[PDB]
């Protein structure tokens, strides 16, 4: 989750999101060079009373402003659709759970060997037990196994919602008679929070997400326990 | 036909500057303040 | 840009009075309005 | 059926400082009239039915 | 006389100050809009109590800023005043087509108001995705009045696209070529040119939004074997072309200012300048799936849309570059007027980079439906729009009016506003990175800090805007009437005085070719 | 006195008449769906009638009774034509792209394919076939129609319209009749809602273009039109030929290809 | 044959982020197979891996509406 | 390219004309013939209530709110069925 | 045959259009649709822009293809020059003739 005053993102969970860390601090010190070198030529082009007011030939500097930002745009391109791809590639799960967004909670449905599934609500502010979380709490967490490849199924019984694990490089959209996928993989136990990420009404704001990553042998037992 | 010059190419009068002060005031303050009784209407009726 | 003076010269203070009375003219109504919320919830 | 052209010309050039939404005489008067007040009653009755519509009817 | 002049106009420039006051007042009820979102936001827990009526602000928010304030403003306003004038043209092809284009404004903006004041108003966000917008999660009039407010603004913008294209092709003088033509006249044909291709889809779509709410068809419903994507395909085909269009006319004006403030005849690089325009015009219209990259689109398309979305940065980049390359060597006029373009060109490139960041699906995964993307569009969109307006506003006031401001008021005003906006979004990228929503009434509590400094900065722009009307107030209060204006020989609108006569070039200007 | 051949129109009404009329239509429609009455839409749909009729009878005082248009003037009427018709093809590719979107991926709720299960479309080489020959055959009666106009030919110029007009009113009828017998409604799924609303569409634009060669079939009998100066008629038959290339759009599409 | 199923594997037919259609296959595949060996008198055992696939794919509320249309008569897809 | 007669090479107007009488009208009435003889009314099918047909969502604005506005009783049946 | 029936513009053009047809026949431009050409534009050969009052707008496009077009205020009396290029304009006005 995030806390005070942070500035970046959230510590990766997954290898995927520690990817993408290293993606942005890449691209954001391209952004910050940019940013600065404007700023900085914008203040040079204001601070001298010398001055050149006639027709200036503009050939020669196009060419250095098109084939330098060009480079540019190709050296994060080049990473960005690296680890698109990467995401993308085949995974073999060892599990499958599926999501559907409600006005407004979540439901889990774990129907690989038995049928289990269940409502997650937010705990409401007067209701947190102490040191608990405000808006971020459910009463029935999604239990996980860590450090397995989880296939995760999203979809929504009414209006779109969006299933979102920021820690987890997480966010698909929730669509009635659609059936979307993300792979979902922990290498860290611990409890990893979202929250709803489509606009679906006046409780867009109620409905968050709460990962539990166990060892696969608390996982079976909550199992068999939640039929 | 038409009035020219400063002042007369506008569909408001500028001839005293206390009554473009009136009329400015209701304008945009018309404007600003729309939003807030829409938000106390939607309040009430529930 | 160059300019005549001004037909109808507007005073420090006369500018003191116009700009209090813009200010005044957003700050009113809606002043009043967020005053009111709790009014306005119990209906 | 006979080009009378020439003598709509005639009319719609006469130096009479009528907009051409008039120039046609009596009948355009009365037509703009009758758009007019359709028009500005209409707009009158939404207005009325805006402020219906903004309240609950049990 | 005052019913023919303001009520039947068919001449450009009062029309352009009918758009220029319509504008105005749609600037102060989105202000209004925009300080209710940041109070409920300004700290933790509910204000409003009523989270329904908070969507209903930040859509009418959206809706207002972009239809009624920008638009309006932009092509409306310096649009109708400054194309003819710039190209020695009488008025527009179409002068009483025109004046149905701003007398569709009022109705659409009325539609807007009884949308918000029936039921429980449209709580959609300004995209009005279905099925939230659909008849069972938003029964009632609200969401269909926003409908028909979207057709009479898509039918006013249409209708003015053709109105300037046929303008700008047909009125020039025998001699000038479209090489000829001022910047700012190009960035209006282009814009006019997206307007004419992007609003027809939209209007295909919220049309098929309408029957799905009324006549029981299922374009969007997967019951009927619809599909809610191919709504957001139809709003986003449109809506990409939607964000150039708000822009485009900023660059004609920021090209005027920067070149006539800087004491040169012409922007460097005119040609390149123009290639730019039109090559992000082109551009605007193969990117709109950068919107849709958490819908669940095949790896192949997302990489063809962060592709296509990053070259846009090439034309854009020439078009910053040569602006720099006008301020060089320049005899620099600290006017008001400058300091909003110097501003804009800081600020337009910030949010331009991180619309770059934006453009990478995979990082774009996290940073999607955050107020990463609110602080991307209000640095590009609402600081690069708006300080393009004010920039125009006031180095053409006394074009308009015949009167001049007070420049040390003036530059009051721009300093309050440059803090505000400032203070208001810089913090909000903190609060995108660490993965706070937007379209949010409340945030956890870690998320406290940042929201309050943000709520904070948007009352010092509310200040710079309350101080803005006094600003206007004292020009048209004291009269000072123009007299002289530099550099005429290069900016042909100010050639008929200060304000020109209700009809020019009534003799056209005189051009040969050699 | 001006020196450029531009026309500056008189002061009109017609733009705020136009606007309110467009308030009218869509309060309306909104009163209509919601708060069951017509009231407010009749109102609308007649001041809209009253707007279009004095604003185009004012460009005919204008043109043919003034001389204001010049070829200048002209050149831009054409312009502005030319990107009406633009617009009107970007309005019907948001339903083509409708259609192709529900028909080239049919969803479970379907059965998975197309047409539908429970959809039994119609016979391309019935009707929609008729309807194919008599929009096709009205390009060419138009045509014959524009030729004797420019050739001087009065008597020819009327019965060629008159023919076009009457496929026009043809392909309406037709269209209405298979609109009835259809076995299918706008309310069957994502196969109704495509067809009618696309047909439908295209079926009000026959209407209108329909409208537009009536006016120009009595401007023709009063003798407005010159052999060289007649933009309403050119104007007319480029509509009419959009509305042709529609048709054959949605023939091979909805009806063919989506059989 | 492939016992200690523990989820759906990859199906090269169904590579993409959309998953609608695989969850649809496998449902009109048992159904078809346990259709198939009611009809021949066979043992339903056969269809077992298309039980296994659906169930794991779709969503709860998918079949149970799915089931429904089939005692009513108006499931849409042949089987 | 399934199209074969020499360019008519007279007045524009004459030439249209022969189009319009000699090809154009004759296609109009050979298909009108050819609608004339697959007109008659075919069996309506046995009525099944597809859930993905007989949409609503909300009652039309006109009649009992369950009509269509072309509704034909021979062959569009209710969400309940064809009417008695 | 052609009946004939359709008027010509010579017979039904009025107002403004006839005014342009007719003074198209005579090859002469009243109404500025056609771009002038330029003289060698010396102090002994000017262009000569015609005017119905006595100062008119020229824009001089002082290279074939500039972009840039330099806008002045040409009054009558002594010929002007553009404050550009130099080039030498002078004013011709008269009455709005027929
Ligand atoms: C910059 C826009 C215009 C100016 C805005 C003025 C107002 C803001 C000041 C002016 C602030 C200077 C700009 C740098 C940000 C400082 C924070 C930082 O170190 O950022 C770090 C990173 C993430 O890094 C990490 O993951 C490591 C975190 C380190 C942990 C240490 C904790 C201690 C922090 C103490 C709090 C300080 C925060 C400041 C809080 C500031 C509150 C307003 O954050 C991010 O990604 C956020 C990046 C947002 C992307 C926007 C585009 C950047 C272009 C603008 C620069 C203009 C150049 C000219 C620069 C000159 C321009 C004046
Ligand atoms: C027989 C006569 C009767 C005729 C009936 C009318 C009555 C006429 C009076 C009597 C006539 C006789 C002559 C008196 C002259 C006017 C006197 C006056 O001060 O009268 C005042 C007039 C004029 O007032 C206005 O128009 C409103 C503006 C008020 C002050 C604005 C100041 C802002 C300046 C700063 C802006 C900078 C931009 C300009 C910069 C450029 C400057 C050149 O009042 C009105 O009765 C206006 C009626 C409608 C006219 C069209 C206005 C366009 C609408 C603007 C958008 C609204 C958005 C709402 C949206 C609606 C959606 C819900
Ligand atoms: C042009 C577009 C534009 C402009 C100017 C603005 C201006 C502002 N907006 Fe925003 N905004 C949007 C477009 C814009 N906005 C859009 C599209 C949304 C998304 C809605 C959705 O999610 O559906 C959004 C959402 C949005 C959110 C997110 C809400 C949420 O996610 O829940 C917030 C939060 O702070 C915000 C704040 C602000 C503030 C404080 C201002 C301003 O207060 C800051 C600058 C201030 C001004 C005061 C402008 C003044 C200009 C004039 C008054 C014109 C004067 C006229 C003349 C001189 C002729 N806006
Ligand atoms: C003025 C309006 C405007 C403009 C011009 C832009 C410009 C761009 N925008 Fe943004 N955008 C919006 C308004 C705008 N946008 C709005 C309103 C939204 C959200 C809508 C909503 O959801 O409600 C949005 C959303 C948005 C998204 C979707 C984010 C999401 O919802 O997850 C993306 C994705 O790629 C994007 C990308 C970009 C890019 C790449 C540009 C490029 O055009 C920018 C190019 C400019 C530069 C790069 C800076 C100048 C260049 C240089 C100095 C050269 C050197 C630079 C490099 C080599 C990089 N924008
Ligand atoms: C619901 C669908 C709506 C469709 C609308 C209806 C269409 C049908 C008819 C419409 C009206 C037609 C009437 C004909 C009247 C013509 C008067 C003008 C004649 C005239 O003045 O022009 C002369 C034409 O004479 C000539 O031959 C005569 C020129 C030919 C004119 C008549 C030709 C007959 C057309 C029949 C159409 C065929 C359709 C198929 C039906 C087959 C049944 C036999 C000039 O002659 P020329 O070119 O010098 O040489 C001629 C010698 N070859
Ligand atoms: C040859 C065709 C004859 C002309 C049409 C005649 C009468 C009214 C139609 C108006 C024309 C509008 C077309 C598009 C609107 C909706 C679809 C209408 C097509 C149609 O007529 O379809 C009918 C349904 O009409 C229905 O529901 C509804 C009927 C009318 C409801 C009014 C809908 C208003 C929609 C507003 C659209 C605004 C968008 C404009 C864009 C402007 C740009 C900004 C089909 O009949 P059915 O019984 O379902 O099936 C046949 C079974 N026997
Ligand atoms: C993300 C990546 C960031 C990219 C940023 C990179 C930018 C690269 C910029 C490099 C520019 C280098 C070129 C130097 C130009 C400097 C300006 C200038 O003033 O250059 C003049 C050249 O102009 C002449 O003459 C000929 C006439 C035309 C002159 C052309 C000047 C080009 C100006 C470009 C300025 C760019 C500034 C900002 C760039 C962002 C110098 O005049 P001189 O009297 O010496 O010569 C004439 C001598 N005679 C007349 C006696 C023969
Ligand atoms: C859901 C309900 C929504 C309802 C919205 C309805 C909105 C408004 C309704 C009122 C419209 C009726 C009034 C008729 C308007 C005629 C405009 C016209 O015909 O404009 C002409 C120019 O446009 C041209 O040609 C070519 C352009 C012709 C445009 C024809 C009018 C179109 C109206 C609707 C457009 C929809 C946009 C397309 C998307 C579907 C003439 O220009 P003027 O400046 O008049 O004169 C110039 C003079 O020199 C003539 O002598
Ligand atoms: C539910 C109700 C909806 C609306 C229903 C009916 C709507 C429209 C009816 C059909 C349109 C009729 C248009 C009549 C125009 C007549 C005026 C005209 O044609 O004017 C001509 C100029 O063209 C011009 O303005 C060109 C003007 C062209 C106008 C284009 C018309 C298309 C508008 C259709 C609106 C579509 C909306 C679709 C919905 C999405 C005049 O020049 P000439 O002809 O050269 O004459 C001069 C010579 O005589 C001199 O020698
Ligand atoms: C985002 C927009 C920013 C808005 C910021 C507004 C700043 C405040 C402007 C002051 O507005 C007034 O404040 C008074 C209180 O100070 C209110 O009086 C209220 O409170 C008084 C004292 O408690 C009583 O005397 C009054 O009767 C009672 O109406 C009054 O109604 C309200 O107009
Ligand atoms: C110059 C132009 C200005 C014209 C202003 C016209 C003002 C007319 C106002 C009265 O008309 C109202 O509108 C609705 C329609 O007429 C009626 O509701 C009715 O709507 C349904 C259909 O007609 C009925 O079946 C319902 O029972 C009933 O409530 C309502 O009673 C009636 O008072
Ligand atoms: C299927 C839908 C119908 C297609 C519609 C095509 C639209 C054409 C608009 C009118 O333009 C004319 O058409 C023909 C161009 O192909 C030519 O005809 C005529 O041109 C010559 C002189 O006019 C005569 O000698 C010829 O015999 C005769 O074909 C003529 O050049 C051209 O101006
Ligand atoms: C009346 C007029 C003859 C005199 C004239 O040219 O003004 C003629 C010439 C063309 C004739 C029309 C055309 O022949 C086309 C139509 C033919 C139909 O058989 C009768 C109506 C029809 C619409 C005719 C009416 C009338 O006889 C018209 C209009
Ligand atoms: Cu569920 Cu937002
Ligand atoms: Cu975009
Ligand atoms: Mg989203
Ligand atoms: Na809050
Ligand atoms: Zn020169």
């Amino acid at each position: 989750m995030a806390y005070p005053m942070q500035l970046g993102f959230q510590d990766a969970t997954s290898p995927i999101m520690e990817e993408l860390l290293h993606f942005h601090d890449h691209t954001l010190m391209i952004v910050f060079l940019i940013s600065s070198l404007v700023l900085y030529i914008i203040s040079l082009m204001l601070t001298t009373k010398l001055t050149h007011t006639s027709t200036m030939d503009a050939q020669e500097v196009e060419t250095i402003w098109t084939i330098l930002p060009a480079i540019i745009l190709i050296l994060i391109a080049l990473p960005s659709l690296r680890i698109l791809y990467m995401m993308d590639e085949i995974n073999n799960p060892s599990l499958t759970v599926k999501t559907m967004g409600h006005q407004w909670y979540w439901s889990y449905e774990y129907t690989d060997y038995e049928d289990l599934s269940f409502d997650s609500y937010m705990i409401p502010t007067s209701e947190l037990k102490p040191g608990e979380l405000r808006l971020l709490e459910v009463d029935n967490r999604v239990v996980l196994p860590m450090e397995m490849t989880i296939r995760m199924l999203v979809s929504s019984e009414d209006v779109l919602h969006s299933w979102a694990v920021p820690s987890l490089g997480l966010k698909t959209d929730a669509i009635p008679g659609r059936l979307n996928q993300t792979t979902l993989m922990s290498s860290r136990p611990g409890l990893y929070y979202g929250q709803c990420s489509e606009i679906c009404g006046s409780n867009h704001s109620f409905m968050p997400i709460v990962l539990e990553l166990v060892p696969l042998k608390y996982f079976e037992k909550w199992s068999a326990s939640m039929l | 036909h038409y009035e020219e010059g400063p002042g007369k190419n506008i569909p408001f009068s500028v001839e005293n500057k206390w009554r473009l002060l009136a009329m400015m005031t209701l304008f945009f303050g018309s404007g600003f303040a729309a939003p807030f009784f829409i938000v106390r209407h939607q309040l009430l009726k529930k | 840009i160059t300019a005549k003076p001004a037909k109808t010269p507007t005073s420090p203070k006369e500018q003191a009075i116009g700009l209090s009375v813009t200010f005044l003219s957003f700050l009113l109504p809606a002043g009043w309005v967020l005053y009111h919320l709790d009014n306005y919830k119990k209906s | 059926f006979e080009n009378r052209v020439a003598e709509k010309q005639k009319l719609f050039q006469e130096d009479n400082g009528l907009p051409v939404h008039l120039k046609g005489g009596a009948t355009d008067n009365i037509l703009y009239r009758v758009t007019m007040t359709l028009c500005l009653g209409g707009t009158l009755y939404s207005l009325y039915c805006l402020g219906w519509a903004s309240f609950p009817h049990k | 006389m005052f019913i023919n002049r303001w009520l039947f106009s068919t001449n450009h420039k009062d029309i352009g100050t009918l758009y220029l006051l319509f504008g105005a007042w749609a600037g102060m009820v989105g202000t209004a809009l925009s300080l209710l979102i940041r109070a409920e936001l300004g700290q933790p827990g509910t204000l409003l109590g009523d989270d329904q009526i908070y969507n209903v602000v930040v859509t009418a928010h959206a809706f207002v800023m972009i239809f009624f304030m920008v638009m309006p403003i932009m092509i409306g306003g310096f649009g109708n005043w400054l194309v003819p004038l710039m190209i020695g043209a009488p008025d527009m092809a179409f002068p009483r087509m025109n004046n149905m284009s701003f007398w569709l404004l009022p109705p659409s903006f009325l539609l807007l108001l009884a949308s918000s004041m029936v039921e429980a108003g449209a709580g959609t966000g300004w995209t009005v995705y279905p099925p939230l917008a659909g008849n069972l999660a938003h029964a009632g009039a609200s969401v269909d009045l926003t409908i028909f407010s979207l057709h009479l603004a898509g039918v006013s913008s249409i209708l003015g696209a053709i109105n300037f294209i046929t303008t700008i092709i047909n009125m020039k003088p025998p001699a000038m070529s479209q090489y000829q033509t001022p910047l700012f006249v190009w960035s209006v044909m282009i814009t006019a040119v997206l307007l004419l291709l992007s609003l027809p889809v939209l209007a295909a779509g919220i049309t098929m939004l309408l029957t799905d709410r009324n006549l029981n068809t299922t374009f969007f419903d997967p019951a009927g074997g619809g599909d809610p994507i191919l709504y957001q395909h139809l709003f986003w085909f449109f809506g990409h072309p939607e964000v150039y269009i708000l822009i485009l006319p900023g660059f004609g004006m920021i090209s005027h200012i920067v070149t006539y403030y800087s004491g040169k005849k012409e922007p460097f690089g005119y040609m390149g300048m123009v290639w730019a325009m039109m090559s992000i015009g082109f551009l605007g219209f193969i990117v709109w799936a950068h919107h849709m990259f958490t819908v669940g689109m095949d790896v192949d398309t997302r990489a063809y849309f962060t592709s296509a979305t990053m070259i846009i940065a090439i034309p854009t980049g020439v078009k910053v570059f040569s602006w720099l390359a006008t301020l060089h060597g320049g005899n620099i006029k600290w006017s008001p007027a400058m300091m909003w373009a110097l501003g804009f060109i800081f600020l337009f490139t910030v949010g331009g980079l991180t619309g770059i960041v934006l453009a990478n699906s995979s990082l774009d995964i996290v940073l999607h439906d955050t107020y990463y993307v609110v602080a991307h569009f209000h640095y590009v969109l609402s600081m690069g729009a708006v300080f393009a307006i004010m920039g125009g506003f006031v180095h053409w006031f006394p074009l308009f009016s015949g009167y001049t401001l007070n420049d040390t008021w003036a530059k009051i005003h721009f300093a309050i506003m440059f803090v505000g906006v400032n203070m208001t979004f810089f913090p909000q990228h903190f609060l995108g990175l660490s993965g706070m929503p937007r379209r949010y009434s409340d945030y956890p509590d870690a998320y406290t800090m940042w929201n309050t400094i943000s709520s904070m900065g948007s009352f010092i722009s509310l200040t710079a805007v309350m101080l803005m009307v006094f600003i206007i107030w004292e020009a048209f209060a004291s009269k000072r009437e123009v007299l002289t204006v530099d550099l005429t020989t290069t900016n042909l609108e100010w050639l008929n005085g200060c304000p020109p006569p209700y009809h020019t070039f009534e003799e056209p200007t005189y051009v040969n070719l050699k | 006195h001006q020196t450029h051949a531009y026309h500056m129109v008189n002061p009109s009404p017609w733009p705020l008449t136009g606007a309110l009329s467009a308030l009218l239509m869509t309060s309306g429609l909104t009163m209509w769906f919601h708060f069951n009455s017509m009231t407010l839409l009749m109102i609308g749909l007649t001041t809209n009638m009253l707007t279009m009729y004095q604003w185009w009878r004012d460009v005919i005082r204008e043109s043919t009774f003034q001389g204001h248009h010049t070829p200048a003037v002209q050149k831009g009427l054409r312009y502005g034509m030319i990107l009406f018709i633009i617009s009107e093809v970007l309005f019907f590719t948001g339903f083509f792209w409708a259609f192709y979107h529900s028909s080239l991926a049919p969803t479970p709720e379907l059965g998975g394919c197309w047409p539908p299960t429970g959809i039994h479309p119609l016979n391309p080489l019935e009707v929609p076939l008729l309807n194919t020959s008599v929009l096709l055959a009205s390009g060419v009666s138009i045509t014959w129609a524009h030729h004797s106009l420019m050739e001087g030919d009065r008597k020819h110029m009327l019965q060629a319209l008159f023919i076009t007009i009457t496929l026009g009113v043809y392909f309406t009828l037709l269209q209405a009749s298979e609109y009835y017998e259809a076995p299918f409604t706008i309310s069957d799924g994502v196969y109704g809602s495509t067809f009618f609303v696309a047909t439908g569409f295209h079926g009000l634009h026959v209407i209108i273009g329909s409208t537009f060669l009536i006016v120009c079939f009595f401007r023709q009998l009063k003798f407005h039109f010159t052999s060289n100066h007649h933009f309403g008629f050119e104007a007319a038959a480029w509509y009419w030929h959009f509305v042709d290339v529609v048709w054959l759009f949605l023939y091979v599409s909805i009806y063919w290809w989506g059989s | 044959k492939i016992k200690n199923y523990q989820t759906a594997p990859f199906d090269s037919r169904f590579p993409n982020q959309n998953q609608t259609r695989n969850c649809w296959q496998n449902y009109l595949d048992f159904h078809r197979c346990e259709k198939a060996m009611t009809a021949k008198g066979g043992d339903v055992s056969v269809c077992e891996w298309y039980r296994r696939v659906y169930k794991s794919l779709c969503p709860i509320s998918w079949v149970s509406t799915w089931d429904d249309r089939r005692a009513e008569g108006t499931f849409p897809g042949k089987i | 390219a399934s199209a074969a007669k020499g360019d008519h090479g007279g007045t524009g107007a004459r030439t249209w004309r022969f189009l319009t009488f000699g090809l154009a009208l004759p296609s109009v009435a050979l298909c009108t013939l050819n609608s004339w003889l697959h007109s008659g009314h075919r069996e309506r099918p046995a009525f099944i209530p597809y859930h993905h047909l007989r949409i609503r969502t909300k009652p039309f604005s006109w009649g009992d709110g369950n009509h269509t506005f072309f509704h034909n009783p021979r062959v569009n049946p209710l969400p309940t069925g064809y009417e008695k | 045959a052609s009946g004939g029936g359709v008027p010509t513009d010579e017979e039904q053009a009025t107002g403004l259009e006839r005014e342009v047809m007719l003074a198209a026949r005579k090859g002469q431009d009243p109404y500025n649709i056609l771009a002038p050409k330029a003289t060698s534009g010396t102090k002994e050969d000017p262009n000569l822009v015609p005017s119905i009052t006595n100062k008119r707008i020229v824009g001089c496009i002082c290279e074939e293809d500039n972009s840039t077009v330099i806008w002045f205020w040409l009054h009558k009396g002594e010929a002007q020059r553009c404050p550009s290029c130099g080039t030498h304009y002078k004013l011709v006005p008269h009455q709005l003739a027929h």
